[PDB]
RNA sequence: AGCCAGGAUGUUGGCUUAGAAGCAGCCAUCAUUUAAAGAAAGCGUAAUAGCUCACUGGUCGAGUCGGCCUGCGCGGAAGAU
């Protein structure tokens, strides 16, 4: 997980998902892709 | 061909062996073996082509000598000269498949005194005349003169195109012996001179002042202050971590000021530490290039009264010392330069 | 039909076996053997020319023996002895790398119009041509 | 958007280099069969391979797809009795 103030989409597999009151980011190809916004 | 025809005979089951590890797969594993024979492909496949081309030649000699009766001696002898011809070419080619700078030139006396610097002298013109039919810059960097005639020190430094490559084999001592012009009776006298040959090279002097790898403390000063040096960090350190240069100061009662001076008292004294380096380093190749010309330790000879010059390093000798002394050295420096490249192909072991 | 299993066309001309990197280790990770070509590949070599630049499929299994296919040269060296430019190109708009008749294509097409898909013969000509562009080949008119 | 099917042809290209083949970097970016398919957008080889996408056919079957201007909110947001 990398926290910052900006989450983006890196690949086309990335998907913007908000719980529990946090933007967080995921993809289901590459791991190093997940970040949530802090 | 003194031994490059045998180092290449040694070698051409090589251009065999290299092919054969090609298809084993047991060299496929790893990397550096196969790219070793990629790189070595039998003799390059450029000059690959071209050895069968020289082997079509010498197929071509082969034939034609089964039969008598007829006076055929020029068709095969001029075939042979044609193929020693393009053996020699296939030489080269192949010998030419770095250091081509400009050069330091410095020669000085020797063993001999007045006559040593004579001989720097003549020497010294020898070497200007072959740089001057050549298309090649000379300037005299510095002179030291030698009372009588020529240079107790000439330091010059020759300007152009693979200046390296060819005058790099001149380092060493020279040793003439002749009837010096210093002197009352007819003795016949040796003496030598001393020579080196060095490049150029970039210096650039990076002020690494880059504050990401400095540690810098501030703290409290010593002296007469009163009330206000007691409450007030007005000294400065600052260590440099590369290198561990470490350089205080708490002289004035400025904070800044103090950083400052200090700062610029690291960068003067790590800009020292390196130029000293440098300076040793260019010595110490100077030292061992140069040798200690004392008529012992020598790379060539030359002979006035008999007229000759002779090398030692491939023995070699020459009755053409005039041709030599106004600058056609070209002759001295082809061999050398044949028996040294023929070396730099065998040290690939 | 078995698809591809363990064999690329990848080698140089038919010309002989050279016994080199781009035959040796082409069927040294697979297997075989590389002077093998001197006699089986070779067999057909003697009809052509020595020289061609033509890719053979080198069908290899666990067994080490191997059944081969050719097939035409390729249009990039098919046209150069027959075009004359031994060369190619890489800059074919900055400059041009020589000159090629139009009427010269044509009548080696009918050698790939075999393995070549297309409504007819004249079909072959647009696709050389276009290809032929890129090689900085002009139209000679 | 899903769910089935296809997703083709001579570049083993010179151009660089040992090896570069759509996917390392220098140019060009045509043509054919076709309903479609890029002389290659992505993953993947020392080099091949191999793996997706575009695009095109069938079921489904009613809506669906992104910019512009604006109101109020969300994160970015850590200190000492
Ligand atoms: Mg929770
Ligand atoms: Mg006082
Ligand atoms: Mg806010
Ligand atoms: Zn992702």
């Amino acid at each position: 997980m990398k926290v910052r103030a900006s989450v983006k989409k890196l690949c086309r597999n990335c998907k913007i998902v908000k719980r529990d009151g946090v933007i967080r980011v995921i993809c289901s190809a590459e791991p190093k892709h997940k970040q949530r916004q802090g | 061909k003194p031994s490059i025809v045998a180092k290449l005979e040694a070698l051409h089951e090589r251009h065999e062996e290299v092919q054969a590890l090609l298809g084993d797969a047991q060299t496929i594993a790893d990397q550096e073996r196969f790219r070793a024979l990629s790189r070595e492909y039998a003799q390059l496949s450029d000059v690959s082509r071209c050895f069968t081309d020289w082997q079509q030649v010498q197929e071509d000699i082969e034939t034609a000598q089964m039969m008598l009766d007829d006076p055929e001696m020029r068709e095969m002898a001029q075939d042979e000269l044609r193929e020693a011809k393009e053996k020699s070419e296939q030489l080269e080619q192949q010998l030419q498949v770095d250091d081509e700078r400009n050069a330091f030139l410095e020669v000085r006396a020797g063993t001999g005194g007045d006559e040593a610097a004579l001989f720097a002298g003549d020497l010294f013109r020898m070497y200007s005349r072959y740089a001057e039919a050549r298309r090649w810059r000379v300037e005299i960097m510095s002179a030291s003169e030698g009372e009588h005639g020529g240079y107790k020190e000439i330091i010059a430094k020759i300007s152009g195109d693979g200046v390296y490559g060819r005058l790099k084999f001149e380092s060493g001592g020279h040793r003439v012996q002749r009837v010096p012009a210093t002197e009352s009776q007819g003795r016949i006298h040796t003496s030598a001179c001393t020579v080196a040959v060095m490049p150029e090279l970039p210096d650039a002097e990076l002020p690494d002042i880059n504050p990401a790898d400095l540690r810098i403390d501030t703290f409290r000063s010593s002296g007469a202050g009163g009330q206000h040096v007691n409450t007030t960090d007005s000294a400065i350190r600052i260590t440099h971590l590369p290198t561990g240069i470490v350089v205080e100061c708490q002289d004035e009662r400025s904070q800044h000021k103090n950083k400052a001076k200090a700062l610029s008292v690291l960068g003067a004294r790590i800009h020292a530490a390196e130029m000293a380096k440098r300076q040793q380093a260019e010595a110490s190749t100077r030292r061992n290039l140069l040798g200690s010309g004392d008529r012992s330790d020598r790379n060539r000879t030359y002979n006035f009264p008999q007229g000759r010059v002779t090398d030692h390093r491939i023995n070699l000798t020459l009755y053409r010392l005039d041709e030599v002394m106004e600058g056609k050295l070209d002759m001295l420096i082809e061999p050398i330069i044949q028996e040294h490249q023929a070396d730099q192909l065998a040290a690939l072991s | 039909a078995k698809k591809v299993q363990a064999y690329v066309k990848l080698q140089v001309a038919a010309g002989m076996a050279n016994p080199s990197p781009p035959v040796g280790p082409a069927l040294g990770q697979q297997g075989v053997n590389i002077m093998e070509f001197c006699k089986a590949f070779n067999a057909k070599t003697d009809s052509i020319e020595k020289g061609l630049p033509i890719p053979v499929v080198i069908t290899v299994y666990a067994d080490r023996s191997f059944t081969f296919v050719t097939k035409t040269p390729p249009a990039a060296v098919l046209l150069k002895k027959a075009a004359g430019i031994k060369s190619g190109s890489g800059k074919p708009n900055k400059d041009k790398v020589g000159k090629i008749s139009r009427a010269q294509l044509q009548e080696i097409a009918q050698t790939k119009a075999a393995d070549m898909t297309g409504a007819d013969i004249e079909a072959m000509t647009r696709s050389i041509e276009g290809t032929a562009r890129s090689m900085g080949l002009v139209v000679e008119d």
